[PDB]
C-alpha cells in the first residue's frame, strides 16, 4: 500500500496506537508523523517544544499539562513553573493551521492569549484547567480576534478579575460557540450581551455560568438556548414566588436535550423542584456547591433514574445514599465531598455505611471519591467483595491515622482487599492508620494500578520499596508526610524511567540522596523544591522539603526559580 | 482491495477495518501480522520508543 496508509492511520486515535504504528518501519515512522492531528504531553517538561514541532509538523490540537497534581494542596509554591508561553512562541509560527490547546495546571498570561488569537486563524477550541496568571484582558483579546472560536472553557482558573467587559468583545458577526464554561469568574459579565451571544449561537451545546448571574435570569437564558446539552446555573437563590419559579420550571422543560446539571450556589431548596421534568434524562449531576439537607437531596435524586455520575456534598448522607443505592441503577461514578472538613464534629451522619449501601447497590459502580470521618475493614471488604469491577478509588478519612474504629486495626487488610480483588483498580488513594504492611499488598496485587496517593501513610522505606519494587502499571506516585527516605528511592532507582513523576514532600529523603540520585540518572530530572536557602547550606544528611522526579527526554529545565535545584 | 477508479467510500470501508487490525497491538504484532521487515538499528527503534513513551503517551 502507500496513500492508503495514510487513509488507514487517519483511523487511528490513541496516542498508544499512534506511537505503535510509528515503530514498525522507518515507513510508518514517516507516514504518521506526517499525518498525526493531536499530541497529549502529560507533562511539559519532560520533551521541548522544538523537539515536538520536528516530529509531527501537521498538528491540529495540543494537549499540555504542568505542575504535579499536589499542586492543587498547595504543596508547589509560585514560580515553580508550568510557563506555557515558549510553547505558544514555538507552534506560532509552525502550527499555522492549529484548532485546539487544552492545557492544565500552567501558567498562562494576557500575551499568550493575545499571540494565540493573533496566530491562529482557524483557531477553535480552548481549556484552561486550573491555569493561571491571566486576567480577563486576555479573554477579551480572545473573544474580540478568534473568529471561529467554538469552545471558551475555564474550569477551575484563577483568573486576574479586572471586569466583566471581555465577554461584549465577542463581535455581532460571531455564531460558532459551542461550548462556554465560566464558572471561575467573579467578575459579573454584562447580562445583554450574554444573552444577546447565547441566541445568536445556535449551535451553543454547554452553558455554565458564574455566580454573578442570578437565578432570577437564568429562565430568559434558558428560552434563548433550548437546545443545551448541559447547564451550569448561576447564583440559585431568590425570594421564594411563583411568577419565578414557575419561568424556571417551563424555561427548563423546554430544553429536552439537557443531560447535566451543576452550579447551584447558594442553593434555595424551594427553587430546585423546578429542574424535575429534566431529571429523567439526566446522567451527570453535580451538586457540590448545593448545601442542601438530606431530604432535599433524597427528592431529587429519587426520579433520576438515568443518573451516571453524581458530585454531593455529604449532606446527602447515610440515608441518602442508601436511596441512590436503590435508584439509579446506572451510577457509575459517586464523589462525595466534605461539607466541613477543620471541624472534627460529625456535622452530617455519613459513615462508610453510605459507600458500602451504593457499592452493593450499583452493578456499575467503578469510580469512587469519599470523604467520611471514620472507617473499617469490614467496610473495605464489603465494598471490595461486591465490586470487583471498580478502576478509581480514592478514599480520604479526615481524621489521620485513624484505625478501623471497631477492631482499633489498621485499615491494610481494609485495602489489601481492594488491591486484590479489583484486578483493574487504575488509581487508588490511601488514607487511614496504615502500616508497611498495606504496600506489601499494594506491591503484590495492585498489578494494574498507574496513580497511587499517600499521605501520613508507612513504616520505611520497606513500603516505598514494595510499591516500586510491585506495581508494574505505575505511572504516577505522590507521597506526603510519610516515614520513607533514601534506601527505597535508590534501591529502585531505575523504575523512576519507567513512571512519569514521582513527587516526596515532608517525608525524608536526604539532600545527600537526591544528589546521588541525579548522578546516577542524568536523564531523570531530579528536583529539590526548598525554601530554606540552599540545600548545601545545611548537612547532606537534612531531608529536603520536597523532591519532585520525572523522566525527560530534554534533560533539564530553563526557567527555575530560585528555589528549585536540579540534581 | 485497491482502486485506481476512486470509490471513495469503500476507501473508508477496509481502511477503517484494516486500521482495526492494528489498533491494540504492538509494533511486532503488527509487523509479524503483516510481514513488514524490521528495518531500525536498535538505536534508533529505541531513541524512538523512548520519546514515544515519555513525551507523547
Ligand atoms: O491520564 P492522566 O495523565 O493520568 O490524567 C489524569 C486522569 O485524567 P484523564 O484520564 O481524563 O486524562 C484522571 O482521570 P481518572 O483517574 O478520573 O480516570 C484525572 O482524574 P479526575 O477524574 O479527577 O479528572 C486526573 O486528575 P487529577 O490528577 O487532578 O485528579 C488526571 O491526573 P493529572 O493531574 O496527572 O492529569
Ligand atoms: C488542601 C487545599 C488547599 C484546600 O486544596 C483543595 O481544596 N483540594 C481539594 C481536595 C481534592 C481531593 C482529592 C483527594 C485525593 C485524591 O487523590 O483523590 C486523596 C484522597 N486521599 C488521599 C490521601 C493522600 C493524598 C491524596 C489523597
Amino acid at each position: 500500500p502507500e496513500e492508503v496508509l495514510e487513509h488507514v492511520f487517519s483511523f487511528i486515535q490513541l496516542d498508544k496506537d499512534r506511537n505503535s504504528v510509528s515503530l514498525v518501519c522507518k515507513s510508518w515512522y514517516e507516514i504518521e508523523r506526517w499525518c498525526r492531528r493531536k499530541v497529549f504531553i502529560g507533562n511539559c517538561y519532560a520533551v521541548s517544544p522544538a523537539t515536538v514541532i520536528r516530529r509531527f509538523p501537521k498538528v491540529r490540537s495540543v494537549e499540555l499539562k504542568g505542575k504535579p497534581h499536589f499542586a492543587d494542596f498547595n504543596l508547589v509554591p509560585d514560580g515553580w513553573g508550568g510557563y506555557v508561553y515558549p510553547w505558544i512562541e514555538a507552534m506560532s509560527s509552525s502550527y499555522t493551521w492549529l484548532e485546539e490547546i487544552r492545557l492544565k495546571r500552567m501558567v498562562v498570561t494576557d500575551d499568550c492569549l493575545e499571540l494565540i488569537a493573533k496566530s491562529f486563524k482557524n483557531f477553535k477550541v480552548l481549556v484552561l484547567s486550573s491555569c493561571e496568571g491571566f486576567s480577563t484582558d486576555g479573554l477579551a483579546a480572545i473573544a474580540a480576534t478568534c473568529r471561529n472560536l467554538k469552545e471558551l472553557d475555564l474550569r477551575e482558573s484563577d483568573v486576574d478579575d479586572v471586569s466583566g467587559h471581555w465577554l461584549s468583545h465577542f463581535p455581532d458577526t460571531y455564531t460558532s460557540l459551542v461550548s462556554l464554561n465560566i464558572s471561575c469568574l467573579a467578575s459579573e459579565v454584562s447580562f445583554s450581551a450574554l444573552e444577546r451571544l447565547v441566541t445568536r449561537c445556535p449551535n451553543l451545546k454547554s452553558l455554565k455560568l458564574n455566580r454573578a448571574v442570578p437565578l432570577e435570569k437564568l429562565a430568559t437564558l434558558l428560552q434563548r438556548a433550548p437546545q443545551l446539552e448541559e447547564l451550569g446555573t448561576g447564583g440559585y437563590t431568590a425570594e421564594v414566588r411563583p411568577d419565578v419559579y414557575s419561568g424556571l420550571s417551563v424555561a427548563l422543560s423546554g430544553c429536552k436535550e439537557l443531560r447535566c446539571l451543576s452550579g447551584f450556589w447558594d442553593a434555595v431548596p424551594a427553587y430546585l423542584p423546578a429542574v424535575y421534568s429534566v431529571c429523567s434524562r439526566l446522567t451527570t449531576l453535580n451538586l457540590s456547591y448545593a448545601t442542601v439537607q438530606s431530604y432535599d437531596l433524597v427528592k431529587l435524586l429519587c426520579q433520576c433514574p438515568k443518573l451516571q455520575r453524581l458530585w454531593v456534598l455529604d449532606y446527602i448522607e447515610d440515608a441518602g445514599l442508601e436511596v441512590l443505592a436503590s435508584t439509579c441503577k446506572d451510577l457509575r461514578e459517586l464523589r462525595v465531598f466534605p461539607s466541613e472538613p477543620f471541624v472534627m464534629e460529625p456535622n452530617v451522619a455519613l459513615t462508610e455505611q453510605g459507600l458500602v449501601s451504593v457499592s452493593m447497590g450499583c452493578p456499575k459502580l467503578e469510580s469512587v471519591l469519599y470523604f467520611c470521618r471514620q472507617m473499617t475493614n469490614a467496610a473495605l471488604i464489603t465494598i471490595a467483595r461486591n465490586r470487583p469491577n471498580m478502576t478509581r478509588f480514592r478514599l480520604c478519612i479526615i481524621e489521620p491515622k485513624a484505625p478501623d474504629y471497631l477492631t482499633l486495626e489498621p485499615l491494610d487488610i481494609g485495602f489489601g482487599a481492594i488491591v486484590e480483588h479489583c484486578k483493574d483498580l487504575r488509581r487508588l488513594s490511601l488514607s487511614g492508620l496504615l502500616t508497611d504492611k498495606v504496600f506489601e499488598y499494594i506491591g503484590t496485587y495492585a498489578k494494574k494500578m498507574e496513580m497511587l496517593s499517600v499521605a501520613f501513610a508507612g513504616d520505611s522505606d520497606l513500603g516505598m520499596h514494595h510499591v516500586l519494587s510491585g506495581c508494574d502499571s505505575l505511572r504516577k506516585l505522590e507521597i506526603r508526610d510519610c516515614p520513607f527516605g533514601d534506601k527505597a528511592l535508590l534501591a529502585n532507582a531505575s523504575k523512576l524511567e519507567t513512571m512519569r513523576s514521582l513527587w516526596m514532600s515532608s517525608c525524608s529523603v536526604s539532600f545527600g540522596a537526591c544528589k546521588l540520585l541525579g548522578q546516577k540518572m542524568p536523564k531523570l530530572n531530579v528536583e529539590v523544591i526548598d525554601e530554606r536557602g540552599a540545600p548545601d547550606s545545611r548537612p547532606e544528611s537534612c531531608p529536603v522539603e520536597r523532591v519532585f522526579i520525572y523522566r525527560t527526554v530534554a534533560g533539564p529545565r530553563f526557567d527555575m526559580p530560585g528555589f528549585v535545584w536540579n540534581m | 482491495a485497491a482502486n485506481y477508479l476512486n470509490i471513495k467510500n469503500l476507501l473508508d470501508l477496509t481502511c477503517q477495518t484494516v486500521a482495526d487490525m492494528i489498533k491494540g497491538k504492538t509494533p511486532e504484532e503488527i509487523r509479524t501480522t503483516f510481514n513488514i521487515k524490521n528495518d531500525f538499528t536498535p538505536e534508533e527503534e529505541e531513541e524512538v520508543r523512548r520519546e514515544n513513551q515519555w513525551a507523547f503517551e
